[PDB]
């Protein structure tokens, strides 16, 4: 039923690993008093009160799973 | 970022771990992040160079 | 909020295994429900003035699931959980060929290794198909809109 | 999905449950704020590990 | 001890609530063949039977 067209000939381009450049420490903790990316209740919204809830949350001031994208080799254009 | 999700781990054609079997999910941002297309399909590795 | 449904080819034979207290191969290696959710189970038959639905090859199930570890000999039993899938389905075909069919597949060492192994049995049909439906309800998952 | 582009940061969340895979974001309502609002629900068949 | 009877006359020794030790046995055993099933060779003298 699906189409999702198609691709090119069976010949793939090159890939290199140089991950020492990607190894750098950028310290960014997560504050819960600032509420940095925490799940909302799905259908139970409140107003002006403090409420306890059991769900899925991370810890406070954590490090993360740091990755970063970059650009490839080039010369001129 | 573009994500892939499944439930199997295997070694590649060169023995590097990371093969996923059966129906698996891939989501990808494209067009300077305008499109966020996702698809739960069968991936087929190519066998060329 | 929503309904969740599963339909399957359930004959009259293991209808006695349909009990929530029953723990047969259907209720251990094939299918287990969530007791926390109220549900209903219905066994039906194709009317003879109804050709819209079809029939499978035959009924079947898995009478034993077990997992080999990387030492080939430490055996971990696999049991179906509440609306969960043991990987026995991934190696057992949609139609089991015969009673006592043994299927084995390789598992990667980082996932525990070894060979997932399953034994399957089959049940023949009557002149008409008997199938089963399970209906289960959902109160607050999303918009209350069914 | 169609998502517009801006210059403010973005918060994204992914989880799964037996009814489906739930994807939450802020942009859809809280473009200037930030929260987890379920912008996607994949009708998944099996859990992801 | 003694002249051992043959393969159709295997002699049984049962052990319960005692100290078996394959370290004093397999070191004194000139093991030339070793086949087994259902209990790993690291666990033939590790777990409590
Ligand atoms: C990169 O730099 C850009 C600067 O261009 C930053 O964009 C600014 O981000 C701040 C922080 O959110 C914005 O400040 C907010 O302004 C709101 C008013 O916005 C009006 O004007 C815009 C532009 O015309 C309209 O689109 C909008 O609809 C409004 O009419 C205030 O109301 C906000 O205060 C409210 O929200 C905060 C957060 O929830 C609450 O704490 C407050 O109590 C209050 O309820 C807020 O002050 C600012 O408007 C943005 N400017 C622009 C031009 O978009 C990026 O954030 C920055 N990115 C990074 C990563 O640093
Ligand atoms: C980029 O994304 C777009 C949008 O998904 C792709 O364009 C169009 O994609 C749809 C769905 O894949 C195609 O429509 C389908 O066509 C069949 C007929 O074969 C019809 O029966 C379906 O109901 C559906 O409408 C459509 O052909 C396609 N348009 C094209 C190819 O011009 C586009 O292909 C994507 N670009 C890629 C994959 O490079
Ligand atoms: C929201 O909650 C705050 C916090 O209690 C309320 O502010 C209080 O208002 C009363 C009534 O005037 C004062 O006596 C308190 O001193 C206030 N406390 C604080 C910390 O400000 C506020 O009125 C509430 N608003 C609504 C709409 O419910
Ligand atoms: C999943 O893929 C494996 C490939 O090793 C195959 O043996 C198995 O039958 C597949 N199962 C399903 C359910 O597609």
């Amino acid at each position: 039923v699906d189409v999702g067209p198609d691709s090119v000939k069976s010949a793939c381009i090159e890939v290199d690993i140089q991950q020492t450049f990607f190894d750098k420490t950028w310290p960014r903790p997560i504050d819960v008093s600032k509420a940095d990316g925490i799940i909302y209740p799905q259908g139970r919204t409140y107003s002006n009160i403090t409420i306890t809830y059991q769900g899925l949350f991370p810890y406070q001031g954590d490090h993360g799973d740091m990755y970063v994208y970059s650009a490839g080799h080039a010369t001129g254009t | 970022p573009a994500f892939m999700l499944g439930s199997s781990v295997g070694n590649f054609s060169d023995g590097k771990m990371g093969r996923f079997f059966n129906h698996t999910l891939v989501l990808l941002p494209d067009g300077c992040g305008t499109l966020l297309r996702a698809f739960y399909c069968i991936l087929e590795p190519r066998s060329g160079n | 909020s929503s309904l969740i449904l599963d339909y399957f080819s359930y004959p009259l034979s293991m209808k006695s295994d349909l009990s929530v207290s029953s723990a047969g191969p259907i209720s251990q290696f094939n299918y287990k429900q969530s007791f926390s959710n109220p549900t209903c189970l219905i066994l039906a038959t194709v009317p003879h003035n109804l050709t819209t639905i079809t029939k499978p090859l035959k009924y079947s199930y898995i009478n034993k699931c077990s997992r080999l570890l990387s030492d080939d000999r430490t055996e971990v039993p696999q049991l179906v959980n509440a609306n969960q899938y043991s990987p026995c389905v991934s190696i057992v075909p949609s139609t089991v060929w015969e009673d006592g069919d043994y299927y084995r597949k390789q598992l990667s060492p980082l996932e525990g290794g070894g060979w997932l192994v399953a034994s399957g049995s089959t049940v023949a049909m009557t002149e008409q198909l008997q199938m089963g439906f399970g209906i289960t309800v959902q109160y607050g998952t999303d918009t209350n809109s069914v | 999905y169609n998502i517009t582009e801006d210059e403010i940061l973005e918060w994204f969340g992914i989880t799964q449950t037996a009814q489906g895979v739930h994807l939450f974001s802020s942009r859809y309502v809280d473009l200037y704020g930030g929260n987890m609002f379920q912008f996607a629900t994949l009708p998944v068949y099996d859990t992801i590990k | 001890s003694g002249t051992p009877p043959q393969v159709y006359n295997f002699k049984r020794l049962v052990f319960t609530n005692c100290n078996y030790n394959l370290t004093k046995l397999l070191s004194l055993f000139s093991v030339n063949d070793f086949t087994c099933s259902q209990i790993s060779p690291a666990a033939i003298a590790s777990n409590c039977y």
